[PDB]
Protein backbone atom coordinates (compact mmCIF):
# COMPACT_ATOMS: atom_id res chain seq x y z
CA UNK A 1 0.00 0.00 0.00
CA UNK A 2 0.81 3.64 -0.84
CA UNK A 3 0.81 5.37 2.51
CA UNK A 4 3.64 7.74 3.42
CA UNK A 5 4.93 7.53 -0.05
CA UNK A 6 4.58 5.71 -3.76
CA UNK A 7 6.44 2.71 -4.00
CA UNK A 8 3.65 0.23 -5.70
CA UNK A 9 3.13 0.33 -9.16
CA UNK A 10 -0.24 1.34 -8.71
CA UNK A 11 -1.36 2.47 -4.93
CA UNK A 12 -5.45 1.88 -6.05
CA UNK A 13 -7.26 -1.19 -6.47
CA UNK A 14 -9.80 -1.52 -9.90
CA UNK A 15 -13.22 -3.32 -8.34
CA UNK A 16 -14.75 -2.65 -11.97
CA UNK A 17 -18.17 -0.14 -12.61
CA UNK B 1 -5.01 -7.61 -39.21
CA UNK B 2 -6.28 -10.67 -40.94
CA UNK B 3 -9.16 -11.90 -38.58
CA UNK B 4 -11.18 -13.81 -40.95
CA UNK B 5 -10.74 -17.33 -41.56
CA UNK B 6 -11.77 -19.42 -45.12
CA UNK B 7 -15.48 -20.05 -44.02
CA UNK B 8 -15.39 -16.19 -42.27
CA UNK B 9 -14.72 -15.25 -45.64
CA UNK B 10 -17.75 -16.88 -47.27
CA UNK B 11 -20.11 -14.88 -45.34
CA UNK B 12 -18.20 -11.32 -44.87
CA UNK B 13 -21.20 -9.72 -45.69
CA UNK B 14 -23.66 -11.10 -42.84
CA UNK B 15 -20.68 -9.85 -40.67
CA UNK B 16 -19.83 -6.72 -41.96
CA UNK B 17 -23.67 -5.58 -41.60
CA UNK B 18 -23.42 -6.17 -37.80
CA UNK B 19 -20.25 -4.45 -37.69
CA UNK B 20 -21.81 -1.73 -38.92
CA UNK B 21 -24.96 -1.49 -36.15
CA UNK B 22 -22.22 -1.55 -33.48
CA UNK B 23 -20.01 1.16 -34.74
CA UNK B 24 -23.29 3.41 -35.85
CA UNK B 25 -24.10 2.74 -31.75
CA UNK B 26 -26.83 0.12 -31.45
CA UNK B 27 -25.84 -2.34 -29.55
CA UNK B 28 -28.79 -3.95 -28.04
CA UNK B 29 -29.25 -4.69 -32.14
CA UNK B 30 -26.04 -5.90 -32.71
CA UNK B 31 -25.79 -8.04 -29.54
CA UNK B 32 -29.01 -9.84 -31.37
CA UNK B 33 -27.46 -9.71 -34.43
CA UNK B 34 -24.22 -11.92 -33.63
CA UNK B 35 -26.35 -13.97 -31.61
CA UNK B 36 -28.47 -15.15 -34.19
CA UNK B 37 -25.33 -15.68 -36.27
CA UNK B 38 -23.30 -17.24 -33.22
CA UNK B 39 -26.90 -19.74 -33.57
CA UNK B 40 -26.14 -20.17 -37.56
CA UNK B 41 -22.62 -20.34 -37.47
CA UNK B 42 -21.70 -21.94 -34.28
CA UNK B 43 -18.22 -22.16 -35.31
CA UNK B 44 -17.15 -19.16 -36.59
CA UNK B 45 -14.54 -17.01 -34.87
CA UNK B 46 -15.73 -13.75 -36.62
CA UNK B 47 -19.41 -14.14 -35.28
CA UNK B 48 -18.03 -15.12 -31.77
CA UNK B 49 -15.59 -11.81 -31.07
CA UNK B 50 -18.23 -9.69 -32.41
CA UNK B 51 -20.56 -10.85 -29.77
CA UNK B 52 -18.37 -10.43 -27.19
CA UNK B 53 -17.18 -6.58 -28.66
CA UNK B 54 -20.90 -6.15 -28.36
CA UNK B 55 -21.20 -7.50 -25.01
CA UNK B 56 -18.08 -4.84 -23.90
CA UNK B 57 -20.13 -1.97 -25.33
CA UNK B 58 -23.19 -2.84 -23.73
CA UNK B 59 -21.43 -3.21 -20.17
CA UNK B 60 -19.97 0.22 -21.08
CA UNK B 61 -23.24 1.95 -21.43
CA UNK B 62 -24.93 -0.09 -18.37
CA UNK B 63 -22.06 0.09 -16.33
CA UNK B 64 -22.32 -3.78 -15.56
CA UNK B 65 -20.01 -5.82 -13.89
CA UNK B 66 -22.49 -9.08 -14.53
CA UNK B 67 -22.41 -8.32 -18.61
CA UNK B 68 -19.08 -7.60 -18.53
CA UNK B 69 -17.99 -10.81 -16.87
CA UNK B 70 -20.49 -12.19 -19.83
CA UNK B 71 -17.98 -10.69 -22.26
CA UNK B 72 -14.79 -11.87 -20.75
CA UNK B 73 -16.43 -15.38 -21.16
CA UNK B 74 -17.38 -14.81 -24.87
CA UNK B 75 -13.70 -13.79 -25.58
CA UNK B 76 -12.64 -16.86 -24.53
CA UNK B 77 -14.94 -18.76 -26.35
CA UNK B 78 -13.30 -17.48 -29.73
CA UNK B 79 -10.24 -18.85 -28.66
CA UNK B 80 -11.60 -22.84 -28.36
CA UNK B 81 -13.26 -22.61 -31.60
CA UNK B 82 -11.88 -24.09 -34.69
CA UNK B 83 -9.09 -22.87 -37.47
CA UNK B 84 -9.04 -19.37 -35.29
CA UNK B 85 -6.90 -16.69 -37.13
CA UNK B 86 -3.61 -15.48 -35.07
CA UNK B 87 -4.66 -12.19 -35.08
CA UNK B 88 -7.90 -12.64 -33.67
CA UNK B 89 -7.17 -15.07 -31.16
CA UNK B 90 -4.21 -12.58 -29.81
CA UNK B 91 -7.10 -9.74 -29.74
CA UNK B 92 -9.68 -12.02 -28.15
CA UNK B 93 -7.49 -13.08 -24.98
CA UNK B 94 -5.82 -9.79 -24.79
CA UNK B 95 -9.06 -8.01 -24.16
CA UNK B 96 -10.14 -10.46 -22.05
CA UNK B 97 -6.80 -9.64 -19.68
CA UNK B 98 -7.61 -6.01 -19.95
CA UNK B 99 -10.74 -6.33 -18.72
CA UNK B 100 -10.03 -8.82 -16.09
CA UNK B 101 -8.27 -6.30 -14.57
CA UNK B 102 -10.75 -3.93 -14.69
CA UNK B 103 -12.88 -6.28 -12.12
CA UNK B 104 -10.08 -6.98 -10.52
CA UNK B 105 -9.55 -10.31 -10.98
CA UNK B 106 -5.85 -10.17 -11.36
CA UNK B 107 -5.11 -13.87 -11.34
CA UNK B 108 -7.56 -14.43 -14.33
CA UNK B 109 -5.80 -11.90 -16.07
CA UNK B 110 -2.65 -13.85 -15.13
CA UNK B 111 -3.70 -17.45 -16.40
CA UNK B 112 -4.82 -15.41 -19.81
CA UNK B 113 -1.29 -13.59 -20.36
CA UNK B 114 -0.13 -17.21 -19.49
CA UNK B 115 -1.52 -18.76 -22.56
CA UNK B 116 -0.79 -15.73 -24.41
CA UNK B 117 2.82 -16.27 -24.18
CA UNK B 118 2.95 -19.69 -24.43
CA UNK B 119 0.40 -19.96 -27.84
CA UNK B 120 2.96 -16.95 -29.05
CA UNK B 121 6.36 -17.35 -27.85
CA UNK B 122 8.29 -15.02 -29.98
CA UNK B 123 5.79 -11.93 -29.41
CA UNK B 124 8.22 -10.14 -26.67
CA UNK B 125 5.18 -7.38 -26.54
CA UNK B 126 2.60 -10.31 -24.68
CA UNK B 127 5.88 -11.27 -22.18
CA UNK B 128 5.99 -7.30 -21.33
CA UNK B 129 2.31 -7.35 -20.99
CA UNK B 130 2.93 -10.22 -18.62
CA UNK B 131 5.28 -8.72 -16.52
CA UNK B 132 2.37 -5.93 -15.72
CA UNK B 133 0.41 -8.66 -14.60
CA UNK B 134 3.03 -9.38 -12.47
CA UNK B 135 3.47 -5.82 -10.74
CA UNK B 136 -0.23 -5.48 -10.49
CA UNK B 137 -0.89 -8.75 -7.68
CA UNK B 138 2.37 -7.76 -6.10
CA UNK B 139 4.95 -10.56 -7.78
CA UNK B 140 8.47 -8.71 -8.52
CA UNK B 141 10.33 -11.47 -8.64
CA UNK B 142 8.24 -12.74 -11.54
CA UNK B 143 7.94 -9.58 -13.23
CA UNK B 144 11.87 -9.43 -13.02
CA UNK B 145 12.37 -13.16 -14.91
CA UNK B 146 9.78 -12.06 -17.77
CA UNK B 147 11.60 -8.36 -18.04
CA UNK B 148 14.88 -10.05 -18.00
CA UNK B 149 13.94 -12.90 -20.69
CA UNK B 150 12.52 -9.93 -22.78
CA UNK B 151 15.68 -8.13 -22.68
CA UNK B 152 17.80 -10.92 -23.50
CA UNK B 153 16.05 -11.59 -26.52
CA UNK B 154 15.61 -8.03 -27.71
CA UNK B 155 17.50 -5.56 -25.61
CA UNK B 156 16.80 -2.19 -26.53
CA UNK B 157 13.54 -2.45 -25.64
CA UNK B 158 12.57 -0.05 -23.54
CA UNK B 159 9.36 -0.76 -21.83
CA UNK B 160 11.14 -3.70 -20.34
CA UNK B 161 14.32 -1.27 -19.17
CA UNK B 162 12.02 1.35 -17.06
CA UNK B 163 9.95 -1.96 -15.83
CA UNK B 164 13.17 -3.53 -14.55
CA UNK B 165 14.50 -0.48 -13.63
CA UNK B 166 11.31 -0.27 -11.31
CA UNK B 167 11.93 -3.61 -9.97
CA UNK B 168 15.47 -3.11 -9.10
CA UNK B 169 14.75 0.05 -7.36
CA UNK B 170 12.36 -1.25 -5.71
CA UNK B 171 14.72 -4.15 -4.42
CA UNK B 172 16.61 -1.25 -3.28
CA UNK B 173 19.37 -1.67 -5.73
CA UNK B 174 19.57 2.16 -6.47
CA UNK B 175 22.40 2.11 -8.12
CA UNK B 176 21.61 -0.51 -10.77
CA UNK B 177 18.10 1.12 -11.09
CA UNK B 178 19.29 4.53 -12.46
CA UNK B 179 20.84 2.94 -15.93
CA UNK B 180 17.36 0.96 -16.72
CA UNK B 181 15.13 4.19 -16.02
CA UNK B 182 17.46 6.52 -17.67
CA UNK B 183 17.91 4.79 -21.32
CA UNK B 184 13.89 3.07 -21.05
CA UNK B 185 12.72 7.10 -20.70
CA UNK B 186 15.13 8.26 -23.40
CA UNK B 187 14.17 5.77 -25.66
CA UNK B 188 10.40 7.35 -26.07
CA UNK B 189 9.06 3.86 -26.96
CA UNK B 190 5.41 3.47 -26.48
CA UNK B 191 4.13 3.29 -22.29
CA UNK B 192 8.29 4.87 -21.32
CA UNK B 193 5.90 8.32 -20.80
CA UNK B 194 4.82 7.43 -17.39
CA UNK B 195 5.47 9.64 -14.45
CA UNK B 196 6.25 6.41 -11.91
CA UNK B 197 9.43 6.01 -13.70
CA UNK B 198 10.01 10.36 -13.89
CA UNK B 199 9.39 10.08 -10.02
CA UNK B 200 11.95 7.29 -9.36
CA UNK B 201 14.64 7.92 -11.51
CA UNK B 202 14.95 11.22 -9.50
CA UNK B 203 14.67 9.87 -6.62
CA UNK B 204 17.14 6.93 -7.52
CA UNK B 205 19.52 10.00 -8.44
CA UNK B 206 18.63 11.90 -5.02
CA UNK B 207 20.02 8.66 -3.30
CA UNK B 208 23.39 8.16 -4.60
CA UNK B 209 24.29 11.99 -4.61
CA UNK B 210 23.53 12.59 -8.51
CA UNK B 211 22.52 16.02 -8.37
CA UNK B 212 20.43 15.72 -12.16
CA UNK B 213 17.59 14.11 -10.17
CA UNK B 214 15.76 17.62 -10.67
CA UNK B 215 15.95 17.55 -14.71
CA UNK B 216 14.54 14.74 -14.73
CA UNK B 217 11.78 16.40 -12.20
CA UNK B 218 11.69 18.91 -14.42
CA UNK B 219 11.12 16.83 -17.67
CA UNK B 220 7.94 14.71 -15.94
CA UNK B 221 6.67 18.37 -15.02
CA UNK B 222 7.31 20.06 -18.57
CA UNK B 223 5.44 16.56 -19.77
CA UNK B 224 2.16 17.19 -17.56
CA UNK B 225 3.39 14.56 -15.25
CA UNK B 226 4.22 16.10 -12.03
CA UNK B 227 2.47 19.71 -11.01
CA UNK B 228 5.67 20.74 -10.13
CA UNK B 229 9.07 20.24 -9.51
CA UNK B 230 7.81 20.03 -5.75
CA UNK B 231 4.85 18.52 -5.78
CA UNK B 232 5.53 15.24 -7.41
CA UNK B 233 2.28 13.18 -6.26
CA UNK B 234 1.15 11.09 -9.05
CA UNK B 235 -2.70 10.16 -7.87
CA UNK B 236 -3.65 13.84 -8.13
CA UNK B 237 -7.02 16.24 -9.30
CA UNK B 238 -6.35 19.28 -10.63
CA UNK B 239 -7.28 22.69 -9.03
CA UNK B 240 -6.55 22.09 -5.31
CA UNK B 241 -4.70 24.74 -4.04
CA UNK B 242 -1.09 23.72 -3.60
CA UNK B 243 1.38 25.23 -1.15
CA UNK B 244 3.68 23.40 0.81
CA UNK B 245 2.74 24.90 4.73
CA UNK B 246 -0.62 25.50 5.86
CA UNK B 247 -2.18 27.45 8.48
CA UNK B 248 -5.16 26.14 10.42
CA UNK B 249 -7.69 28.71 9.63
CA UNK B 250 -5.94 28.51 5.84
CA UNK B 251 -7.71 24.83 6.41
CA UNK B 252 -11.27 25.69 7.76
CA UNK B 253 -10.45 22.81 10.37
CA UNK B 254 -10.10 24.84 13.11
CA UNK B 255 -12.17 22.67 15.36
CA UNK B 256 -10.01 19.82 14.71
CA UNK B 257 -7.25 21.57 15.44
CA UNK B 258 -8.87 23.35 18.46
CA UNK B 259 -9.23 20.06 19.61
CA UNK B 260 -6.47 18.05 18.70
CA UNK B 261 -4.36 21.05 20.75
CA UNK B 262 -6.81 21.46 24.11
CA UNK B 263 -6.95 17.78 24.30
CA UNK B 264 -2.92 16.62 23.35
CA UNK B 265 -1.71 15.06 26.55
CA UNK B 266 -4.24 12.68 26.88
CA UNK B 267 -3.42 11.52 23.01
CA UNK B 268 0.47 11.73 23.78
CA UNK B 269 -0.62 9.57 27.42
CA UNK B 270 -2.45 6.56 25.40
CA UNK B 271 0.24 6.40 23.06
CA UNK B 272 2.83 6.16 25.35
CA UNK B 273 0.60 3.66 27.47
CA UNK B 274 1.08 1.70 23.69
CA UNK B 275 5.42 1.95 23.71
CA UNK B 276 5.01 0.61 27.11
CA UNK B 277 2.70 -1.95 27.51
CA UNK B 278 2.28 -3.06 23.67
CA UNK B 279 5.14 -1.98 21.82
CA UNK B 280 4.63 -4.42 19.09
CA UNK B 281 1.04 -2.99 17.94
CA UNK B 282 4.12 -0.21 16.42
CA UNK B 283 5.06 -1.59 12.99
CA UNK B 284 8.12 -0.69 11.17
CA UNK B 285 8.13 1.84 8.35
CA UNK B 286 7.91 -0.44 5.23
CA UNK B 287 7.84 1.69 2.56
CA UNK B 288 12.07 2.05 2.14
CA UNK B 289 12.13 5.60 3.15
CA UNK B 290 14.71 5.59 5.54
CA UNK B 291 18.46 5.81 4.64
CA UNK B 292 19.24 4.86 8.44
CA UNK B 293 17.37 4.85 11.83
CA UNK B 294 13.79 3.33 13.26
CA UNK B 295 10.99 4.97 12.38
CA UNK B 296 7.83 2.85 13.42
CA UNK B 297 3.99 3.70 13.32
CA UNK B 298 0.90 2.54 15.13
CA UNK B 299 -2.33 3.08 12.83
CA UNK B 300 -5.90 3.76 14.14
CA UNK B 301 -7.24 4.73 10.39
CA UNK B 302 -6.48 3.74 7.42
CA UNK B 303 -8.42 4.01 4.19
CA UNK B 304 -11.21 5.54 5.87
CA UNK B 305 -11.60 2.07 8.09
CA UNK B 306 -11.04 2.67 11.70
CA UNK B 307 -8.75 -0.52 13.50
CA UNK B 308 -10.71 -2.17 16.06
CA UNK B 309 -7.71 -3.74 17.76
CA UNK B 310 -5.45 -0.71 17.86
CA UNK B 311 -8.34 2.04 19.10
CA UNK B 312 -8.87 -1.01 21.86
CA UNK B 313 -5.25 0.68 23.21
CA UNK B 314 -6.00 4.08 22.46
CA UNK B 315 -10.17 3.97 23.27
CA UNK B 316 -9.79 7.75 24.38
CA UNK B 317 -8.14 8.97 21.70
CA UNK B 318 -10.30 7.10 19.06
CA UNK B 319 -13.38 8.30 20.97
CA UNK B 320 -12.17 12.14 20.72
CA UNK B 321 -11.63 11.83 16.52
CA UNK B 322 -14.81 10.23 15.81
CA UNK B 323 -16.63 13.37 15.98
CA UNK B 324 -14.75 14.50 13.09
CA UNK B 325 -15.09 12.86 9.82
CA UNK B 326 -13.05 15.27 7.45
CA UNK B 327 -10.26 12.88 8.99
CA UNK B 328 -12.01 9.50 9.95
CA UNK B 329 -13.30 9.03 6.57
CA UNK B 330 -10.46 10.20 4.91
CA UNK B 331 -9.90 7.24 2.41
CA UNK B 332 -6.45 8.70 1.29
CA UNK B 333 -4.51 9.35 4.69
CA UNK B 334 -4.25 7.79 8.22
CA UNK B 335 -4.02 8.87 11.81
CA UNK B 336 -1.06 7.42 13.44
CA UNK B 337 1.39 7.55 15.74
CA UNK B 338 4.62 8.09 14.64
CA UNK B 339 7.78 7.23 16.90
CA UNK B 340 11.39 8.30 15.06
CA UNK B 341 14.36 7.22 17.29
CA UNK B 342 17.84 9.33 17.21
CA UNK B 343 20.37 8.43 13.88
CA UNK B 344 17.20 8.86 11.73
CA UNK B 345 17.23 10.66 8.34
CA UNK B 346 14.07 10.18 5.97
CA UNK B 347 14.63 10.36 2.34
CA UNK B 348 13.36 13.46 0.36
CA UNK B 349 9.97 12.33 -0.76
CA UNK B 350 6.23 12.71 -1.50
CA UNK B 351 3.12 11.38 -0.92
CA UNK B 352 1.24 9.28 -3.19
CA UNK B 353 -1.81 12.45 -3.79
CA UNK B 354 -2.49 15.69 -3.50
CA UNK B 355 -6.42 15.12 -1.86
CA UNK B 356 -4.94 15.05 1.53
CA UNK B 357 -3.10 17.66 3.84
CA UNK B 358 -1.10 16.28 6.87
CA UNK B 359 -1.34 17.28 10.60
CA UNK B 360 1.17 16.54 13.08
CA UNK B 361 0.44 17.16 16.72
CA UNK B 362 3.79 17.04 18.53
CA UNK B 363 3.54 14.78 21.63
CA UNK B 364 6.99 13.84 22.95
CA UNK B 365 9.39 16.39 21.14
CA UNK B 366 13.28 16.41 22.10
CA UNK B 367 14.43 20.01 22.52
CA UNK B 368 16.94 19.39 19.57
CA UNK B 369 17.53 17.55 16.77
CA UNK B 370 14.50 17.09 15.65
CA UNK B 371 13.46 18.74 12.29
CA UNK B 372 10.83 18.40 9.26
CA UNK B 373 11.64 19.80 5.71
CA UNK B 374 9.21 20.92 3.27
CA UNK B 375 10.09 22.21 -0.22
CA UNK B 376 12.19 25.24 0.56
CA UNK B 377 11.77 25.33 4.59
CA UNK B 378 12.74 23.72 7.55
CA UNK B 379 10.43 23.59 10.39
CA UNK B 380 10.49 21.87 14.05
CA UNK B 381 8.20 19.92 16.16
CA UNK B 382 5.97 21.84 19.07
CA UNK B 383 4.57 19.55 21.77
CA UNK B 384 0.65 20.43 22.02
CA UNK B 385 1.22 22.30 18.99
CA UNK B 386 -0.18 21.22 15.38
CA UNK B 387 1.68 21.47 12.26
CA UNK B 388 0.33 21.55 8.65
CA UNK B 389 1.36 20.96 5.53
CA UNK B 390 1.11 19.70 2.11
CA UNK B 391 2.65 16.28 2.13
CA UNK B 392 2.42 16.35 -1.96
CA UNK B 393 5.60 18.50 -1.93
CA UNK B 394 9.23 16.82 -1.36
CA UNK B 395 9.87 16.76 2.26
CA UNK B 396 12.75 14.68 4.41
CA UNK B 397 12.80 14.30 7.88
CA UNK B 398 16.00 14.31 10.43
CA UNK B 399 16.38 12.70 14.12
CA UNK B 400 19.83 13.54 15.84
CA UNK B 401 18.41 13.98 19.42
CA UNK B 402 19.06 11.92 21.97
CA UNK B 403 15.81 10.54 22.90
CA UNK B 404 13.00 9.59 20.84
CA UNK B 405 10.46 11.76 19.38
CA UNK B 406 6.67 10.96 19.78
CA UNK B 407 3.79 12.67 17.42
CA UNK B 408 0.31 11.85 15.93
CA UNK B 409 -0.54 12.13 12.42
CA UNK B 410 -3.57 13.55 11.24
CA UNK B 411 -4.65 12.91 7.38
CA UNK B 412 -8.02 15.51 6.21
CA UNK B 413 -9.47 15.47 2.81
CA UNK B 414 -7.90 18.55 1.31
CA UNK B 415 -10.45 21.27 2.02
CA UNK B 416 -11.33 22.37 -1.65
CA UNK B 417 -12.54 18.96 -2.43
CA UNK B 418 -16.55 19.03 -2.90
CA UNK B 419 -18.61 16.48 -0.78
CA UNK B 420 -18.85 14.48 -4.20
CA UNK B 421 -15.23 13.82 -4.74
CA UNK B 422 -14.52 12.74 -1.15
CA UNK B 423 -17.20 9.90 -1.73
CA UNK B 424 -15.84 9.04 -5.14
CA UNK B 425 -12.19 9.20 -5.12
CA UNK B 426 -10.57 6.04 -4.85
CA UNK B 427 -8.96 4.90 -1.47
CA UNK B 428 -4.84 4.73 -1.34
FE1 LIG C 1 5.20 11.76 4.40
Amino acid sequence: KCKDGLGEYTCTSLEGF
Amino acid sequence: PKLLNKFDKTIKAELDAAEKLRKRGKIEEAVNAFKELVRKYPQSPRARYGKAQCEDDLAEKRRSNEVLRGAIETYQEVASLPDVPADLLKLSLKRRSDRQQFLGHMRGSLLTLQRLVQLFPNDTSLKNDLGVGYLLIGDNDNAKKVYEEVLSVTPNDGFAKVHYGFILKAQNKIAESIPYLKEGIESGDPGTDDGRFYFHLGDAMQRVGNKEAYKWYELGHKRGHFASVWQRSLYNVNGLKAQPWWTPKETGYTELVKSLERNWKLIRDEGLAVMDKAKGLFLPEDENLREKGDWSQFTLWQQGRRNENACKGAPKTCTLLEKFPETTGCRRGQIKYSIMHPGTHVWPHTGPTNCRLRMHLGLVIPKEGCKIRCANETKTWEEGKVLIFDDSFEHEVWQDASSFRLIFIVDVWHPELTPQQRRSLPAI
